């Protein structure tokens, strides 16, 4: 199945940049480890470098009116031809849930 | 490596030949009476003002090593000098010399010392294996400890 | 439109590149048409450091045992250059990490109860009824050893002692409190 091959991956908010085109296999795209690929025209961009966890996102806001609430954060296994820490497959997310208080918790 | 304390202590008499214990009593020795699979029951003896004092103790075998396959230490409850733990860290090739880490706690002071112990009556003109005594001498030099021999030939 | 000219030589020496052909009006539409070219040659892949991993045991050359004593030993840990391939660069930097240590490995010590830790994370995240935990721990009374120099060099405490404290609420090592995390948002995947 042909993928979309890009010349650059953006380490921040992982996105493909510098489109080459769309009729290539992953193997040929990723012959260059600086490259990145996309499954089909607008989905998840995976870089061709070896898999490694991405940086945690910033904390999403926490669901409160005035009280104590909670908030989420995530990171993703991103890359190709391998596995991240803990025998995990590319694309798999890891989540962290933190308690939160915006105000004095009235 | 880890030498078995259950093998070293399955002998009739173990004498303390040298120690950094502050002001130790004379003729400190252990006499095995009956060892179990997880603990050894033994008699700890020493001399105080010419009087022989005997404590009937139980040392529960445990592991201080990482592999946790060979017993190398004992916990002791109610030892009169406050010794709560002993760790065998060296045994000589002839198996007559052994080096011990002794942990004691008596009235809000926990302290440590080391012993050279002999699995039998020490001899007069036969010194222990040079590696056994040399490691202890190096410890004494590196810690600025004062060493004393509780043993004499007059010990019963 | 004239005829398509030849495709230019692929401008890369490994992996994929973009080659174009041109035309001349001899005209609406494209004068140029680009293609992906495959070299079929893999590019070099630079190696990348693994993580250090665990410290080796604290030992002194020609001293069998240091534990529970104010006697510096030293320790090392290693990491491997992984993934270097098709003539990529070797890793830069030190392969081995070394430091001076004090061994308190398996030393039974008198303990006192620590103050409460801060609340941990909500576990399991996104799971059903996620709850977080905090603990009070039996901390051994740490020795006041000097961080002087065996050359001036640092000496770090290492090893897991076996701290002895009076029992607190039926536990000898760890007292744990749980608490639900409340008003848990749902883990909407962003794709
Ligand atoms: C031509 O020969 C190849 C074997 C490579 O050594 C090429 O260098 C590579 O050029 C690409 C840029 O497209 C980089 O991604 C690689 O890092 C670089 O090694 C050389 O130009
Ligand atoms: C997430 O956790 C910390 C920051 O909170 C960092 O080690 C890194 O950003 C990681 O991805
Ligand atoms: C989330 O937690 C705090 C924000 O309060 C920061 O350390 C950072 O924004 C992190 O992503
Ligand atoms: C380009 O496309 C084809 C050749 O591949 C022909 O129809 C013609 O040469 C055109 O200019
Ligand atoms: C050039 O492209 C094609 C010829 O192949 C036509 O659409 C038209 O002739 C244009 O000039
Ligand atoms: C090794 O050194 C420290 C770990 O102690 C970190 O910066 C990182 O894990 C590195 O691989
Ligand atoms: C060894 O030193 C300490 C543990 O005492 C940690 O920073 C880490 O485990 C390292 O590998
Ligand atoms: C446990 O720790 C110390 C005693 O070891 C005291 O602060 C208190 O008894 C606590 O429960
Ligand atoms: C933890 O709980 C409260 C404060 O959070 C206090 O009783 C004390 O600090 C304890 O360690
Ligand atoms: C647990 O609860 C509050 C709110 O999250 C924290 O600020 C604090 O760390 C406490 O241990």
């Amino acid at each position: 199945d042909p993928v979309l091959c890009f010349t650059q991956y953006e380490e921040s908010s992982g996105k493909c940049k510098g489109l080459l085109g769309g009729g290539v296999s992953v193997e040929d795209c990723c012959l260059n480890t600086a490259f990145a690929y996309q499954k089909r025209s607008g989905g998840l961009c995976q870089p061709c470098r070896s898999p490694r966890w991405s940086l945690w996102s910033t904390w999403a806001p926490c669901s409160v009116t005035c009280s104590e609430g909670s908030q989420l954060r995530y990171r993703r296994c991103v890359g190709w031809n391998g596995q991240c820490s803990g025998k995990v497959a590319p694309g798999t997310l890891e989540w962290q849930l933190q308690a939160c208080e915006d105000q004095q918790a009235c | 490596e880890v030498y078995p304390i259950d093998q070293f202590m399955n002998n009739t008499e173990i004498w303390v030949f040298n120690t950094t214990q502050p002001d130790p009593p004379n003729c400190k020795k252990d006499k095995s009476k009956s060892m179990t699979q997880t603990a050894t029951s033994f008699v700890r003896s020493h001399v105080k003002n010419g009087n022989i004092i005997e404590e009937n103790l139980v040392g529960n075998f445990t592991y201080f090593n990482d592999k946790e396959k060979v017993y190398d230490g004992i916990y002791i409850s109610g030892e009169s000098s406050g010794v709560y733990a002993e760790h065998l860290y060296y045994v000589s090739e002839d198996k007559k010399c052994g080096l011990f880490q002794v942990f004691a706690h008596v009235n809000d002071k926990t302290t440590i010392w080391r012993d050279v112990r002999v699995s039998g009556r020490p001899e007069e003109g036969v010194p222990l294996e040079l590696n056994c005594t040399k490691e202890f001498d190096e410890y004494v030099k590196l810690v600025n400890a004062t060493s004393k021999s509780p043993y004499t030939s007059e010990c019963q | 439109w004239g005829p398509w000219g030849p495709v230019s030589p692929c401008p890369v020496t490994c992996g994929l590149g973009q080659t174009m052909e041109q035309r001349t009006c001899n005209c609406a539409g494209d004068a140029t048409r680009t293609h992906i070219c495959n070299t079929a040659v893999p590019c070099p892949v630079d190696g990348e450091w693994d993580s250090w991993g665990e410290w080796s045991p604290c030992i002194r050359r020609n001293m069998k045992s240091i534990s529970c004593q104010e006697i510096p030993g030293q320790q090392s840990r290693g990491r491997t250059c992984r993934g270097r391939k098709f003539d990529g660069h070797r890793c830069a930097g030190q392969q081995q990490d070394i430091r001076h240590c004090y061994s308190i490995q398996h030393c039974p010590l008198k303990g006192s109860w620590s103050e409460w830790s801060t609340w941990g994370l909500c576990m399991p995240p996104c799971g059903p009824n996620p709850t977080r935990a905090r603990q009070r721990l039996c901390t051994p009374l740490l020795p006041k050893y000097p961080p002087t120099v065996s050359g001036e060099k640092n000496v770090t405490f290492w090893g897991r002692p076996l701290p002895r404290c009076e029992e607190l609420q039926g536990q000898k090592l760890v007292v744990e409190e749980k608490r639900p995390c409340l008003h848990v948002p749902a883990c909407k995947d962003p794709e």
